[PDB]
């Protein structure tokens, strides 16, 4: 149960999308246009940065059962975030849900009649897709992010403004563009996330006087080896990921 | 559609309706392969409008956390075909308190009530730490294993909560019986002592073998009160000046607490009615605490608290 949620490399590759015939480079866009149309649609319902990310870990805890081609990422990000805004307490109106859902996906076109046929169905077919998201969970709702696990270290190792937000940024960013959710437990992406946020400002946290490096006080299972093969993961998805790195670049 | 986490209902034979409530619909049932007896709750949906109702996942995640001897066992959730509903699958319990109680033919030692309230103050212990209040204490919600192993149950109504600015939680809540002096007089900004209260008035229903204060509206609820642990005053209750029905409300001034009189007739022992006093507080900063109450001499005191056959 404490690894239902978390793969190995090869459950990944032979994932449901695969077996229906979904190249694992497509694999990963339809799931960064979920986060990204999440992200798109949490910002004009004003819900917190949380409540997208619970959504996010939904939409890629969902994908591993359900396969894109039986399930595309605009019928499901919808329902995944308003479960996600009911479950973090920040509940949204279905009608207002579905309305913002369809200026996000359909700029240009104006909404349906909400007296109409089309309104109506398009409605029932959120809340039937609630249900068969909260049925593949298993009403596994409580989701744990490496957002905690980051004030964790960030305070109490003690660094800026600078470092401290920056570090969040890369967890958002893990979330949208890697599947280290579905991999390693939130405390040790949060690692990941301030080894890079390190790596990106010049920073150096010091060995220690037991001799002894920071991670083992947030998690005693990491090793360097692996921060930097996971800092490098990380990294060229962001450098691939356009405008994204230039909100944390240094213009002096 | 496939759906490896989550179960048909069906794997589970159903027996027999067990009781009615706010739930409203909770059959036994017995796991067709093993025998296992469980308690099967459908989950409510009286014309929701909003998908999948906002109370049930709150109800979903506190079963999912708390895991603890004395809080009933949330196994897993299942489901029932497309074309839809859901139930909730709890480890069984044979008895309830007040079904117990109630009957006359079923009596309990004062070793075994002991052991009755330190299973109960054990689990309400365990939930406060958890940062959960139950807020619906009664003898009802008090269930009890063929083992004789008290477990808390129905947290329809329960919520999590902070530490903090001022609190604003619901009012509208606990049964009336059992509700305390706080809620009735509107307060907001609540925590633990509201379920230490039903615990006291659960306590003394040991002995009398009834609810102690069976108020009709909540006037006489509150002046019923006021009989039992004497009046409202601002030296016994300090700053209950600041409660806005205070004024309006009508209150009893010439009362005295004779909470330990009327109950000597019930209850014989003398830690027992100390105890009661300490948890019918009508301050709930002078209220008696979980951690306290489990410390008070009446648990380690002759005859101590002994398993539950009788
Ligand atoms: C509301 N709720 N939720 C879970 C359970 C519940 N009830 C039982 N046994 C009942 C047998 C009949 C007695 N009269 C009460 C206890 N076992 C496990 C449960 F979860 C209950 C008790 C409902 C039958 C009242």
């Amino acid at each position: 149960n404490n690894k239902r949620w978390y793969f190995t490399r090869e459950q990944l590759e032979n994932s449901p999308s695969r077996r229906f015939g979904v190249d694992p480079d497509k694999e990963l866009s339809y799931r960064q246009q979920a986060a990204n149309l999440l992200q798109d649609m949490g910002q004009r319902l004003n819900v917190s940065q949380l409540t997208i990310n619970t959504a996010i870990v939904y939409m890629h805890r969902f994908y591993m059962i359900q396969s894109f081609t039986r399930f595309p990422g605009n019928s499901v990000a919808p329902a995944a975030l308003f479960l996600a805004a009911k479950v973090e307490g920040q509940p949204k109106k279905l009608e207002h849900v579905i309305k913002v859902a369809h200026t996000c996906l359909h700029p240009q076109e104006s909404l349906p009649d909400t007296r109409s046929e089309a309104y109506l169905q398009q409605v029932q077919d959120l809340v039937i897709l609630e249900s068969i998201i909260l049925q593949t969970l298993g009403f596994e709702l409580t989701i744990d992010h490496p957002h905690t696990h980051v004030v964790k270290c960030t305070q109490l190792v003690r660094a800026s403004k600078d470092l401290a937000q920056t570090s969040y940024f890369m967890a958002t960013n893990s979330l949208h563009l890697t599947t280290f959710s579905l991999q390693y437990t939130p405390p040790v992406v949060a690692c990941v996330c301030i080894h890079l946020a390190c790596k990106w400002s010049n920073w150096e946290i010091p060995v220690s006087t037991d001799g002894k490096h920071w991670w083992e006080y947030v998690d005693a299972t990491v090793t360097l080896e692996l921060l930097d093969e996971l800092t490098h993961e990380l990294l060229q998805i962001l450098e691939k990921t356009p405008n994204r790195l230039k909100r944390i670049w240094n213009w002096r | 559609v496939e759906c490896p986490f989550c179960d048909e209902v069906s794997k589970y034979e159903k027996l027999a309706k067990i009781g009615q409530g706010t739930f409203g619909e909770v059959f036994k049932a017995r796991h067709r392969k093993t025998g296992q007896k469980v308690a099967l709750k459908k989950v409510l949906m009286e014309n929701e409008k909003e998908g999948f109702p906002i109370t049930a996942l709150r109800e979903i995640k506190i079963l999912q956390l708390l895991k603890h001897e004395n809080v009933v066992n949330l196994i897993e959730i299942c489901r029932t075909k497309a074309s839809g509903s859901i139930y909730l699958v709890f480890d069984f319990c044979e008895h309830d308190l007040a079904g117990l109680l109630s009957n006359v033919l079923v009596k309990f030692t004062l070793s075994e009530i002991k052991r009755v309230m330190q299973m109960l103050l054990n689990g309400l212990y365990y939930i406060h730490r958890n940062k959960i209040l139950h807020r619906d204490m009664k003898a009802a919600n008090v269930l009890i294993t063929r083992d004789g192993v008290l477990k808390l149950a129905d947290f329809g109504l329960a919520r999590a909560f902070s530490l903090a600015q001022p609190n604003r939680y619901t009012n509208r809540v606990v049964t009336l019986w059992y509700r305390p002096p706080e809620l009735l007089l509107g307060e907001r900004d609540y925590g633990p002592p509201i379920d230490l209260w039903g615990a006291g008035c659960i306590m003394a229903e040991m002995w009398t073998r009834s609810p102690i204060m069976q108020g009709n509206t909540e006037q006489h609820q509150l002046a019923l009160i006021s009989q039992l642990c004497g009046s409202i005053t601002p030296e016994v209750w300090p700053n209950v000046d600041n409660y806005e029905l205070y004024e309006k409300l009508e209150l009893v001034k010439g009362q005295k607490r004779k909470v330990k009189d009327r109950l000597k007739a019930y209850v014989r022992d003398p830690y027992a009615l100390d105890l009661i006093d300490k948890l019918l507080v009508l301050d709930p900063a002078q209220r008696i605490d979980s951690d306290d109450a489990l410390n008070h001499d009446f648990f380690w005191s002759d005859p101590m608290p002994s398993d539950l056959k009788g």
